[PDB]
Parts: C-alpha cells; structure tokens; sequence
C-alpha cells in the first residue's frame, strides 16, 4: 500500500585495520555519531514518531553485543518507545536492514524507522561470534565449508579471470574512488568522526590508495594461497567442482575489498511521516528481493537476486542508471558484470571495498546512500543495490530519484 | 611524533645530564624556577632533550636513572596552568599529555634498563614519571608520599597513569584505591602494594642502588632489561581483560557500584577514569594512553576540575601558609588541656587532643559522666587495635593521657580550656568562673558553642582576650575543620594560639568575626531548614533525601535533621524572633519552623529520643517514619529533583555571600574550605562561594547563570532566593 | 497490503538449565529438527518458494554465532536461496522474527518465510554476547543500567503486589500448564527431539513443576537480594525513581521464568502461498506494534506496545478472546493485567515461562503458536501476544483464526 521513500542516507569514514584511526572508537560511538547528525539536519524531528532503530552487524559480540540498534538507542537520548533490533545476513546485513524497514514501513504497522548498520573490524575481528558452519565437525563436513576468498579465486578459474583482470578492476576502483573524494561527491554524506572534546578522529576513507599503479599490484602477493593449503580448503571446493583442476588464486590485498571499520545511518519512512515532521524525500525503494547460489563458491548470490529483483519491479538492465554491487572481490564483480551484461560505465561509478574498505554490517547500508547521492548528482531516476553474502545468498534493491 | 611542544619558530632547562663511564646515564631533575619539580612548559622541552639525547646516543648508552636534587622527587601537573583550560583549549590539552607521554614512552622502550630514584614525594605526573620506568626504589624518608591524587582536583591521570597502572594490577585493582580514591601511600607501604620495588634507609643510597640494579639487571636477564612486562608477547592482564569471562561477569557492577558510592552526585572525574581503564584495556597500550588523553581533555576543560583544584589546592594551601593568621606572632606550646563537658562533643575534644600527644583533664558534673566520656575514647581505640591502626603501647599511652575527674581542682596547670557544655549563656559563665582562678594565667579560655556569640559569652570571665571560639564538629574525630570565633576583645595573639593549635592536631583551620550563628551553624541551618521546607509543601520524603544526596552531600537533610536536635533548631527559631520583635520589627518565619514544631508537637524529636523523620530501633536508623506521609500529605508536590537540589545549594550559596557581605568571613578560602570541611558541601562545588562563579546548569556557566537560577528559584519557591546586591554587576 | 496468514506454528519441549534432557543438543539441530518436521506435515511442498528464514537469537555467540538461521537453511538441505538472517530484539526476538516475516508478505516482496527462534541457554548462558549497556562504563553510567531482576522487584513495590501475590501467579501458571498438559493441548505443535538414530531425548517441558503449592513457593529465598547488594543494582533505580523509599524483592526462582532450552518454527505467507502448496490457514496477522517505557525498569513495555496494536487494528480490551504475555517475572504479568484490566480466565490461559521456561530467542514464537493452537480447540477469534523486552522495549501481535 504505502510506498517507503529513503529521507536522509549519512555514513561515517572507513579507518584502516592497522594503524586505524578508528581503533580507539567504539562501535556504538560510531552510531550514535550518525544519529546526533541526523539531529544536527533535523533539530525539530519528533524523535517519537521513529518506531524503530534496525542496524546490521555481523559480529555481534563484544563490544558489538547485547543489541547494539537498543545500545545506541538509549545511549544518544533517542525516545524508548524507539525499538531496536540487531540483525545478520553477512555481507548484506545492512542493506537487509534498509530493506526491512521499507518492508515494515510498507506493512503499514511502522512509520519512520531508522536502518543501517555498524562493523569495527579492527575491534570485533570477523568470526569473533563463532558459528556452527566453521566450528562444528559435522556441520562444516555437511555444508562443505569454504571461505569466501577460496570461492572468489575459484570464480577467477571459472570465468578465465587472469591476475591482470583482476588488478585492472583494482585500479578502477582506486581511481574512481579518487575522483568521487577529489570531486566533492562525498561531502555530505561521509559525516566525520570526532572524540567527546570535538577533536577530529577521522574525516576521510584511510583505506584508499589513490597513486595505486598496474605496477604495484602485480609485485602483491596472492593473499589466500597460505589458506588454502593449510586447512584443505582448495581441494574441498574442487571435489564439488570436479571439472577444474586447480585453483589459479589470483586475489591479493590490492584487488579484495579491505578490512575497515565503519557505520552508516539511513531513515526510511512513508510519505505521511515526510510531511508530518516536514521531510523532502530523496529517494524511493521500488523493490528488494532475497536470493542465492552455491555455498562453497558463496559469492555467486548477486546474480540470481538481482534478476529477481529487476522482474519484481517490472524492469530490465536497460533500465538502470547505476549499477552498485559491494566489491568484496575483484573477480565478484568482474562476473556480475559479465552475466548480466552491465555497461562498464554504469558499475560502481564512485569506486568500491577494495578502495574505501568494507564494514561487513555496515556496507550495504554505506553504498545505498551512495547510489542516493549520485542518482541526485547525475539527476539519473533508477539505480540498483546488491551484495553477495556468505553462506551463498544474495540481496538486491532499486530505489528511484524523488 | 616529536618529544617537543613546538615544531615551528625559549624555556629554561630543568634535567642535568650525566652519562657516567659504564654508560648509564643519569637524568637530575631541578626546574630552577620553584622549590619543586612539576609538568610546565620547562620540564617538557627539558625531558624532550634528554629523551632525544637518550635515542641519538643509544650506542653508547647502557641504562638510565631518574633522579631529583630536591626534597620531593616531582609533584605532577602545573596547577597553575590546568586550571586555566577552556573548552576551546581542548586540542592543546590533548597535545600536550600526548606529548609527555610520548616522552615517557620512549624512555619506557629504550631497550634499557630505566631505574626511578625516588628520594621524596612523588604525586600525580611524578609517580606517571615513575610509573615509565622499569624499577622503582624509594628512599624511607620522613614526608614522602606516593600516588596518584589527581581524582581529588577533579582530574585524572593522564600522564600515563590509568593506563599503566591497569597494565600493572588490573582494572580492579588499580581503580579501587590508587586512581578512583587518589590516595597518597607512605614508601613501605607503596612498596607492599606494588607501586615501588625497593626500598633505601637514606637518599644517598638511591643513586648506587639504582645503578647497581640496571648492572645487575643486565646481567641476570640482558632479554628483558628495559622491557615492561605489557611489552612482553606472553603477557596477561592481572584479572584479565575486559573479554575475559570472569571479568566480564562482574564488569556491568563497576559503574553501578560507582554510582552507588557517589550516591548519583555530578562529580564526573571517577567516571572517567573508570571508562579510560576498561577502555584502554580493550586495545594495545599506545591506543589506551590516546584513550586517557581524550578523557583527560574532557575534565580539565570542565568546570568540576576548576572548582575542586581551585578549593583543594589553592584555597587549602592559602589557609595552610597562615592566610587567617594575622601579622607575625610567636609559638606558645601547649602543655596541658581541660575539657569542659563529658558529652559527644567534649569527648570528642579530649580524644583528638590526645591523639595529637597533649595532655587533657576531662572534667563533668560527675564522675561517671567522665568516664562514660572516656569511654568514648576506648570505644575508638578497641577498634582501631582490630584494624591493626594503632599498637597496644601507643594506645595505651593514648588513653593515660585523658584523666576523667569530677572536680575543678584538678584542672590547676591548665593552660588550654575548650569548654563544650549547654547551649546556656549562663551556664557557660557558670562554668567558666569556677575555673578562670583555677588556670595559669596566660590560658587560653575557649568555647565549643554553636550560635551563641562569643563576646557575651566572655564577659563571664575576667581576662577578656585570652577568650576565643574553638568550634568543633560532631563527630571530632573524623570531622577537620575548627571554627575559630574572634570576639570583640579578642587579641591577634589568642587567634594565632588557636591557629597554631588546629595545626598541631591535624586539622584545617578558618577564623570568623563573632555574629550569631557564625558561618557553619548558620549556613547548615539554611540547608536542613529547606528540606523541611519542601517536606511541609507535600514533596516526598525519600525524594528529599534522595535531592540531598545526589547533591553531593554526606548526609542527607532529613537524616542530618535527626542527628541535630529538633529541640536545638526550635531553640534558634526562638532567639531569631524574639530579637526582630524586640527591636519592634516582624518576624518572617521559615516554613521550616511549622514542620519543627509539628514533630515537636508529636513527640519526634530527633535521634536522641529514638524518633525523629526516621525510626530508630536498638540505636539504627530503620527507614522514614511511614506516619510522615499522612501529616504532610507527601505526594501533593512532586517538583523537579534538580529543583530540590538547587534549592538547597543555593539556599547555602548565597547565605554564605551574606556572610561574606556582613563580614563574618575575610576570605573566599575560608568560605570554600569551611563549607567542605565543616558543614560538608559538596566537595564538587569547590565550596559555598565556588559554587556562584562556578555554577552549571541549563542556565549556562558563571556568576550570571548563578543568579538566573537563582531568580527562577525564587520566583517559583520564595523570595528568600532573591540574589544579593554584591552578586549584582 | 497482502495480508499474512500462519501456516504452521511448531516448537520443542523445554529442556532445563541444570541436568536438562537438551544440554547435549547443539541448537543447530533444534531448528533442523522443526524443518524436518514441516517436511513431514508437508512431504510435496516446494521449498524453492520459501524466501526467507528468519530466527530470533539473544546470543548469537559459539553454538549460536554465525547466522544460525543460514546454517539452519544449509544443514537441512533447504533450497540454498531461502536465505537466512539472524535477529536480536531481546525476549521479543522469536515474535519480532515472526512480525518481520508477516511484514515481508505484506509488502508483497516476499511469498513464503520462516520465522521462529532458538536459544541454547544451557550452552550458551544470557551475556555471553557481551554488549556495550553492561560492559563499558560511560555508557553504563549515562544509561541507568539495572538488570531486569531488580525491575521486576520494583514493579512489585510500586505496585503494591505482596511476595504472596507473586506466588499466587505463580502456583496458577504451573496448575495451568499442567492441565494443559493433561488435556492434550500440547500434543500437535510440540515436536520431539530425536538424536540422530530416532532415539527420543525429550517429549515435555521438564521444568515444569506441576505438584507446587503455595507453602512451598514461600520457602524460597529472594534469588535477586545479593545481585543488587554486590552491583549496588537497587540504589541506581532508586536515583531515578526517588520517590521509593525500598525496593521489595519478591520475585524468587519459582515466580520467574526458568532458564531453559529450545526452538520454535512459524511458516508464514500470503493467500497465494497456501493456495499453490496445499497449506490451509491457522490463523491471520491482524497488526503488530512496537514500543515502550523506561528502561530502568525495562519490564513495563508490553503495556504501551498492547495498546498500540490495538489501536491500530481497531479494537479494544473486549474484541480479544485470549491475551498471552511471557510470563517473564510475576510482577509484569500483575501489572500489564491490573493495567489494562485483563480478566483473569482470559490471560495466560495454558500457563506460561514460569512452569515451561523462557528460552530467549525462541519465546516470542512459542506464545505464538500456543495462542493458534488454543483459538481453535476454544473455537475464538482473536488473541493478542506480547512480550516485556530488556531495555525497556515492547512488541505485541494480534492474530485472528481463520
Ligand atoms: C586481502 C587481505 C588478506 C589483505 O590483508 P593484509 O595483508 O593485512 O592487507 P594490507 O593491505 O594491510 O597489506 C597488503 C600488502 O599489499 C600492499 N597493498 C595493498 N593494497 C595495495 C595497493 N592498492 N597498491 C599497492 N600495494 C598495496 C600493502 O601495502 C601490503 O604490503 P606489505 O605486505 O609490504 O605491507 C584482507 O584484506 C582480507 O582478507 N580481505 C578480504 C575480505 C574478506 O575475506 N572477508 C570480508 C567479507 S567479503
Ligand atoms: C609537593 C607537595 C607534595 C609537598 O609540597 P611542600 O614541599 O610542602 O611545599 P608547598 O606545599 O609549600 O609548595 C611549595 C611550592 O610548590 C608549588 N607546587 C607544589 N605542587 C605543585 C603543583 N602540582 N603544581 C604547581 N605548583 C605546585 C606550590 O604552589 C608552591 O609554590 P610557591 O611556594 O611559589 O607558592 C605538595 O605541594 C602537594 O600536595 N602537591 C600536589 C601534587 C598533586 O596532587 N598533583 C596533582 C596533579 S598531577
Ligand atoms: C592485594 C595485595 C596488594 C595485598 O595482598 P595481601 O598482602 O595478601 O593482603 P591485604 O590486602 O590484606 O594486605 C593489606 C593491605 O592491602 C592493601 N590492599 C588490598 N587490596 C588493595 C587494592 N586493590 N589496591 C591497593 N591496596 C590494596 C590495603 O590497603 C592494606 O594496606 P594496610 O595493610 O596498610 O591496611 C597483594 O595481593 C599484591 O601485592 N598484589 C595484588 C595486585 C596488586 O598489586 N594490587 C595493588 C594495586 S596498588
Ligand atoms: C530466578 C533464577 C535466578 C533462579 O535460579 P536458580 O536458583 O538456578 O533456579 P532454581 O529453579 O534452581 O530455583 C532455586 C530453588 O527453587 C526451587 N523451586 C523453583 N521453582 C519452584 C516451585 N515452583 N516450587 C517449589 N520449589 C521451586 C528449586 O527446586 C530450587 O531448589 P534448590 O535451592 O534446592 O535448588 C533464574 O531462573 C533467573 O534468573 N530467571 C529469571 C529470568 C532472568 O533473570 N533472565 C531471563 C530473561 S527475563
Ligand atoms: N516524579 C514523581 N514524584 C513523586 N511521585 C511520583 C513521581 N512519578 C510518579 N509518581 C507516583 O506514581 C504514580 C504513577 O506515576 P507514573 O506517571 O505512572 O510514573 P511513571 O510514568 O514513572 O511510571 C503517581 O500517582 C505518583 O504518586
């Protein structure tokens, strides 16, 4: 019935894991440093017509437990009737967060919703939480467990990917992620992180390496071919791909997204809750839709969901203006890319993980809000959102200029 | 990156180089600018070329020594300069402890051996210095203390010592006393609990036995010389990490527990330092010691820390360097004392004065009145042998000293009379009369009185000037502050007599121009007297005593009423109108007088008759009285509880500028230190008079948000909130 | 819009905390073994239509990390598209997972979803998760962070309910229960556990005990005295709540809900869902609601959350036929019905968590499904679910039978 409709779409910057600036920051003073800036936009918002705060976040232990979207809830003064829920779906956990809400909101039974998510990587290290998939015998012999890395290089052997395909999208990401900071695209959604005394702690993405050369990323080393062979984990995945014969691992620290932390802050609502407290829309979610693909390569998920999603809200690739797809791994992208036919000039415009890094609960939640500002820059009407998952899922969106 | 303050574009040096033959070095720190070693903009450029020194000549250096060439080894942070900090100032905070723990780290990580050659106190940023180092041995010199005090001006320590004392002990261990409390250790026993290694007889010791340990050190364990144990790959936090799940389990109780001991007052300095130890705990060191700047940053451009270093630093050392004492005038030491009175309060006297060494005859209108005083004394003793304070000789060479009579003859050789009977202007000259003969001449004839002045209570003697009030504070055993009342004929020579007498027990001492009430029993009045206030207006009793704790006091009012006799208060209430009337005026009476006079009437009277606002079985406090609800209707008004608590500080705040302003007191110090020793206002506050230049509400900060709130006080509560004329303009 | 219907409504006994039947049982395989039972009720249905499984988890840490929900999907062999995502909204978490699943089949983006929960708190005990309301200290400071024990004890004091008024709900819970028992009314939703050779580990809730009388519930001691005592819990509440004097702590082991084991299964979908696979309609979500009251004494959400969702589905007190709330501590259950008004023969009518157990992540849809099952043996109409949340949340359900 009622249509969802994305008000404001605001992230932090991504600090490096060594050496991060971030380090020293909590993960839950990175939400609540998003909340006050929607505070700081809307300083007369009825705080209580916000039914809910959905925030996506993968490791969900530590300092990163006990319901963090109720922790930043009650820690930024926001009204109790307010909610707060922590959810998990991988690598889309915070686009899966904006897509909730716009699915409550459409239901009828909520009417503004905050949604995002949070990842302190340098803090919360990935598989902190554990899990049945990796530590249990029988569960992990079941599923055929294979990290994420193996399946990304497999893809690579599949596809005929070479070590200089892959770096060459490497490159393009670095250079466009360049050109969006250079250019001032990110102005006024990176929203700077600063300590309790006003001191600034980080305002841009460390993780970039703009002088990134062809030369430099040929002298990386492949990353993941230590992983492979101490654990298995290579002749795991070709026992179900019995037609390859050996894994060409071409995936390094220059060409596969970065080990960031980072938080990013979305308010969905209906069009009665915009006029209400006086809102502009900037955008419209047209569809989201949840698929999947093969556990062991894992990263193939994009596909299949993006497909779904484009035949939901009645639509085609001609169709799209921008192409987002999370650059958890080069040769991810490079297969979206091609089996869908995406014109290179649509895919990642302002560059990806591999460059600004990739806050696993916060990810989908930061390129969302990336694709709102530059449907607005470009003043282009469609553009389409999608992550591939662990555990071989998927998640896409559409969302649409107002 | 850099040792130094500036990195662009002229301080005097503080450290004296000496590297000797076996290549240790040692760094002598004299800033030639003071009588003690603290963190200015000297030590820093000065520490920045040793350590820059230390790092170019690292071939031909094998160890490191710090050492001082004055009394104390090094008192900490420039008081002067932190209590000048702006919130705007914050960035230059912040580079500042990150670059003197820049310093220290680097000294921590030299490769090694760094010994600490601490000869004499070693406080706050001193022991941070010490702390950096790999050994500490600390000469067992008279007046040498060692902590980290920093929680009691309202600050932290941010030089380092959060974050290494939580390496050290834990995050338990290192809060509970050296951090949340600040207190300061004798040598033994900071070498008990592990802030010192080792211990010398003499200073001149320090030097050898700190050069003899970085040789033997380099030869017992050449791996770990110069490696703290945080920097070894193997090491484990004393109680574990803030992930650890024993810790874990107990961790959510710290904060709640904190809030419980501060009883929810807004003193936030131990609330930092309880967020910079987990936190820090949670990282690698450099990242906790950036973590403990921050927080450091936040206290020392806040207003808390300006107030408490403002009173506990300058007002007390203003006081403590005869600020009260006038002019210039010899010592007369005390040989005997003669207590008047067996009660709580002159039992208390013959106790204290005891303890300091003094000789006291405890005299009453029985003897077994002055035994049962003596027992007071006893009581004390018998529980401080289970604590193991006090030894069985001392102890018992502490009661000989108190001899408990019923006869004024036994009061002949008395050259020091503190008098503590009823609050009777005749009764005090009866009891003074049969003794002025008695005494040697040039005696000192003081009173413990509570309102009544002093200059009428001296003409019951013969020599008016050795007349003097020597107001003391139930209990005197724990209460310092001594009120010492001048009357009219009182000479300059009898206050310093006094003066030097407070001192000599250890306590703190304020002098006050006679009036009646003085200045603490006259402001403790406004304080309980709006609490009754609020109770006959219908406020909830358990909110009024939660107001008056989480206001920062001791104790709440209603409790504080109890201990106080309500028989004592009516008293007052009827000297106060039958003097307004005498002179033909109308007395205005405090709303508290009809709450006074209704528990009077149903027989509550106070604690010493077992029923008062609360209930008291077998001698302990058994909750509110449940009748009180029905006789003041509690529940009808249920105002603000920040309104409750502005009330009453404001209610002391500003009668204390009416004693400022009718001359009672000659010293903002004296109103600031006697309100925190005396009456216990809330040590955040700075004390009574801080509170008006140092008030922060909604309102803003300043003398001006002081009387705005003071304004709306008035306007919603009474005109008794109207601010002075001398807080205006 | 598409309006939401519950299929199936399935869950486990309750095994206890100490010697429980279910120690042994990884949670994994409690939630397999609810799939395999909607296998076998529905041996021809396509599970390729089923979009999502969403399960509701309080600690998702060890057994219990790693999207349990994904793993839930992969381990029993469903389609690898029915996703999978993990939530945390506290002790609503089993009902938030089943309002979310209703909300996606009304935005029409999805068709089929399964909801429930699982919660291992013999193997993974309350607070293994960590989290930043209780472990650091800035936040815990800012917040008033009392556990929800002394909450409870407060209501009671507040309130006025007497230690003697708590046991008598108490002594009802456990007689009703019971009876429920008795009279078969648990035989159809709750599933057996089996190993992996068929051979039973648990058929009933074991922590019931159904011989307790009102002298024995008098004996016990207040199991909440030294919590607040060594935490200083009772003087934190009373700085916000100044006007009470003494918290009385009534609630003891044998009025509170019991730390147990378990897991429970909801399948929801649209009409069209059931139609093409042969499901016939249990029930139908009316609306849900979110909200809340102070976190303090964070036990006090159900009641604006009930009045919210009635609100909103156009009724009052006198339209619902049965009200459920988790019987999480006597003095919430005494509240929410001396609130509202609540007949007694009308609240809790099968017994609750103080006789069953409260497994944190699976509550919400075991209350669930004992109101679809109790609707149709009473032939009612209308029930309503709510639960009190940690933190001071609340969430309340209105389904009607169909
Ligand atoms: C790929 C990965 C293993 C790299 O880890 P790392 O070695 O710590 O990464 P760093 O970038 O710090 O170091 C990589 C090396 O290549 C260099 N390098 C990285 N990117 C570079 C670039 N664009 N140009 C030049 N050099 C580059 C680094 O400087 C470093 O050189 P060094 O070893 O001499 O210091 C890690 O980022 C990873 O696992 N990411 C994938 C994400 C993942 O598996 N899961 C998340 C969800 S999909
Ligand atoms: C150092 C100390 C232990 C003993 O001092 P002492 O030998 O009795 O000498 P005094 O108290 O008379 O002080 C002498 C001088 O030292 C100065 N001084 C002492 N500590 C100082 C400090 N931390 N900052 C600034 N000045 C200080 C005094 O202001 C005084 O200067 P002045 O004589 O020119 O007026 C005592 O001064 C003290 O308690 N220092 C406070 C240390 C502290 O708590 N620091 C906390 C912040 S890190
Ligand atoms: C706890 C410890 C200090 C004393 O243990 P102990 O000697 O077996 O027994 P006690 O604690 O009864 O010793 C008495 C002293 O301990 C001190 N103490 C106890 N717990 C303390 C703590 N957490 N911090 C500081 N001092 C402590 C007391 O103040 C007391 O001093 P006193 O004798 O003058 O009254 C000792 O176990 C130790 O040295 N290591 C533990 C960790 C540590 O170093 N803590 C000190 C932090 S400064
Ligand atoms: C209440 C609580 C502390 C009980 O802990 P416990 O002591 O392990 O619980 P038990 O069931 O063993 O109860 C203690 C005693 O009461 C007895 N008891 C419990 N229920 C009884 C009943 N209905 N009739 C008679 N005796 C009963 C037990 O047999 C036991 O006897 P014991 O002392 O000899 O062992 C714990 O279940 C709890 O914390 N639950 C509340 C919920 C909560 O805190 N968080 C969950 C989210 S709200
Ligand atoms: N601030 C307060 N001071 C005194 N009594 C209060 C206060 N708040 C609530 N009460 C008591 O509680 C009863 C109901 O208060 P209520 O508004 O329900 O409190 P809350 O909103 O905190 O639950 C009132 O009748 C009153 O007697």
């Amino acid at each position: 019935s009622e249509e969802a409709f994305i008000y404001e779409a605001i992230r932090t910057p991504r600090g490096k894991q060594k050496n991060g600036s971030l380090h020293e920051v909590k993960p839950l003073s990175l939400v609540v440093g998003l909340i006050d800036e929607l505070r700081k936009r809307h300083p007369d918002l009825d705080e209580n017509l916000i039914s809910d705060v959905i925030l996506g976040c993968v490791s969900p232990v530590g300092d990163q437990g006990g319901d963090i979207a109720r922790a930043a809830v009650l820690a930024s003064g926001m009204p109790v009737t307010s909610g707060g829920v922590q959810l998990n779906r991988f690598c889309a956990s915070g686009l899966e967060a904006v897509n909730t809400a716009a699915q409550k909101v459409r239901s009828g039974w909520d009417d503004l919703v905050l949604a995002g998510g949070v990842e302190s990587m340098s803090r919360v290290p990935m598989g902190s939480d554990g899990g049945a998939m990796g530590l249990d015998p029988a569960t992990n012999y079941d599923v055929m467990f294979v990290p994420q890395s193996i399946g990304a290089d497999l893809i690579a052997t599949i596809e005929g990917f070479s070590r200089e395909d892959v770096d060459a999208y490497a490159l393009r990401s670095q250079q466009k992620a360049a050109e969006a900071w250079s250019g001032g695209y990110f102005a006024k959604s990176v929203v700077p992180v600063r300590d309790q005394n006003g001191l600034l702690i980080l305002d841009h993405d460390e993780h970039m390496r703009p002088d990134t050369t062809k030369e430099g990323l040929a002298k990386l080393k492949p990353a993941f071919e230590g992983l492979a062979a101490l654990g298995g984990f290579d002749d795991v995945a070709l026992q179900k791909y019995h037609w390859v014969e050996k894994i060409n691992h071409v995936h390094t620290g220059g060409n596969s997204s970065g080990i960031v932390d980072g938080a990013a802050l979305v308010m969905i609502g209906s069009a009665a809750a915009g006029k209400l407290q006086g809102l502009t829309p900037r955008a419209r979610i047209v569809a989201t839709a949840t698929s999947g693909a093969d556990p062991v390569i894992m990263l193939t998920g994009p596909t299949p969901a993006t497909r779904k999603v484009l035949d939901r809200a009645g639509l085609t690739v001609d169709d799209i203006d921008l192409f987002e797809l999370n650059e958890a791994f080069a040769s991810v992208v490079l297969k979206f890319q091609k089996d869908l036919n995406i014109p290179d000039e649509k895919l990642n415009v302002n560059g990806g993980a591999i460059a600004m890094g990739h806050p696993l609960g916060a990810t989908g939640a930061m390129i969302l809000g990336t694709m709102v500002d530059e449907l607005e820059r470009r003043n282009a009407r469609r553009a389409l959102i999608t992550l591939c998952i662990g555990g071989g899922m998927g998640v896409a969106t559409i969302i649409e200029r107002v | 990156s850099s040792h130094h303050h500036h990195h662009h574009s002229m301080p005097d040096n503080t450290i004296q180089w000496d590297k000797d033959a076996d290549g240790i070095v040692t760094l002598t720190m004299d800033d030639p600018s003071g009588s003690t070693n603290v963190m200015n903009e000297a030590y820093i450029e000065s520490m920045g070329k040793a350590v820059d020194r230390l790092v170019a000549e690292k071939d031909s250096i094998t160890g490191v020594v710090v050492a001082s060439a004055k009394k104390t080894f090094f008192a900490g942070g420039d008081v002067k300069t932190m209590i000048q900090a702006r919130p705007e100032d914050a960035g230059d905070v912040f580079n500042t402890v990150e670059t003197i723990k820049r310093q220290l780290r680097t000294l921590e990580t030299l490769g090694k051996p760094v010994v600490a050659a601490i000869n004499g106190a070693a406080l706050g940023g001193g022991l941070e210095i010490a702390l950096a180092c790999h050994h500490r041995i600390a000469a067992d010199v008279k007046g040498s203390q060692l902590g980290l005090p920093e929680v009691t001006l309202g600050l932290l320590p941010g030089g380092g010592g959060v974050t290494r004392t939580v390496r050290m002990f834990g995050i338990q261990n290192a809060f509970v006393s050296v951090l949340a409390q600040g207190t300061r250790f004798k040598p033994a026993k900071a070498k008990e609990i592990g802030l010192v290694d080792e211990l010398v007889a003499t200073v001149e010791e320090l030097v050898p036995a700190a050069k003899a340990w970085i040789k033997e050190e380099l030869k017992a364990n050449p791996d770990g010389a110069g490696v703290q144990p945080w920097d070894k790959k193997g090491y484990k936090m004393p109680g574990g990490t803030p992930s650890s799940p024993g810790l874990a389990a107990i961790l959510p109780s710290f904060p709640s527990n904190l809030r419980k001991q501060l009883k929810g007052a807004p003193m936030p300095a131990p609330r930092a330092i309880l967020a910079a130890a987990v936190e820090g705990a949670q990282v690698d060191f450099d990242t906790a010691s950036r973590i403990e700047s921050r927080y450091f940053a936040s206290l020392v451009t806040g207003q808390v820390a300006k107030n408490m270093m403002q009173a506990f630093f300058f007002d007390l050392q203003a006081i403590n360097a005869g600020g009260s004492r006038p002019e210039g005038i010899g010592k007369t030491p005390i040989k005997r004392i003669g207590v008047l009175g067996a009660g709580m309060m002159g039992a208390g006297i013959a106790y204290v004065s005891a303890k300091a060494g003094y000789e006291v005859v405890l005299k009453d209108v029985s003897l077994e009145a002055a035994a049962k005083g003596k027992g007071y004394s006893e009581k004390l003793e018998a529980k401080a042998l289970e604590r193991g304070r006090t030894t069985q000789e001392r102890s018992d060479a502490l009661l000989a000293r108190i001899t408990p009579t019923a006869d004024a003859a036994d009061f002949k050789g008395v050259d020091f009379v503190i008098e503590a009977v009823f609050e009777n202007q005749e009764l005090k000259h009866k009891v003074f009369g049969e003794i002025e003969d008695i005494v040697e001449p040039n005696a000192i004839l003081g009173s413990n009185t509570s309102t009544l002045p002093i200059t009428g209570l001296a003409t019951g003697v013969k020599r008016q000037e050795d007349f003097i009030g020597i107001h003391f504070f139930s209990p005197v055993d724990k209460m310092p502050l001594v009120e010492i009342i001048k009357g009219e004929k009182t000479s300059d020579e009898a206050l310093a007599r006094v003066f030097d007498y407070t001192l000599a027990i250890g306590k703190t001492p304020i002098v006050v121009n006679d009036s009646r009430g003085f200045f603490t029993s006259r402001v403790i009045g406004t304080f309980v007297n709006e609490a009754l206030a609020m109770l006959g207006e219908g406020v909830e009793p358990a909110s009024i005593e939660q107001a008056g704790s989480q206001a920062g006091y001791p104790a709440p009012p209603l409790q504080l009423s109890d201990e106080l006799n309500l028989e004592l208060m009516h008293k007052i209430a009827v000297a106060t109108r039958k003097g307004v009337e005498d002179a033909g005026g109308t007395y205005q009476p405090h709303p508290a007088e009809a709450v006074v006079e209704k528990m009077i009437e149903l027989g509550r009277s106070g604690r010493l008759k077992g029923a008062g606002f609360y209930e008291y079985a077998d001698g302990k406090r058994s909750g509110l009285w449940p009748g009180l609800r029905e006789t003041f209707k509690s529940g009808s008004s249920q105002p603000p509880l920040q309104d409750m608590i502005d009330r009453m500080l404001f209610a002391e705040a500003l009668e204390t500028q009416k004693c400022l302003d009718e001359g009672v007191l000659t010293s903002t110090a004296d109103a600031n230190i006697g309100s925190i020793m005396g009456i216990g206002f809330p040590p955040w506050t700075g004390g009574s008079a801080q509170f008006i230049v140092g008030y922060s509400g909604p309102a803003g900060t300043g003398k001006a948000a002081f009387v705005a709130r003071a304004r709306e006080l008035a306007a919603a509560y009474g005109d008794r909130f109207l601010p002075p004329e001398s807080l205006l303009s």
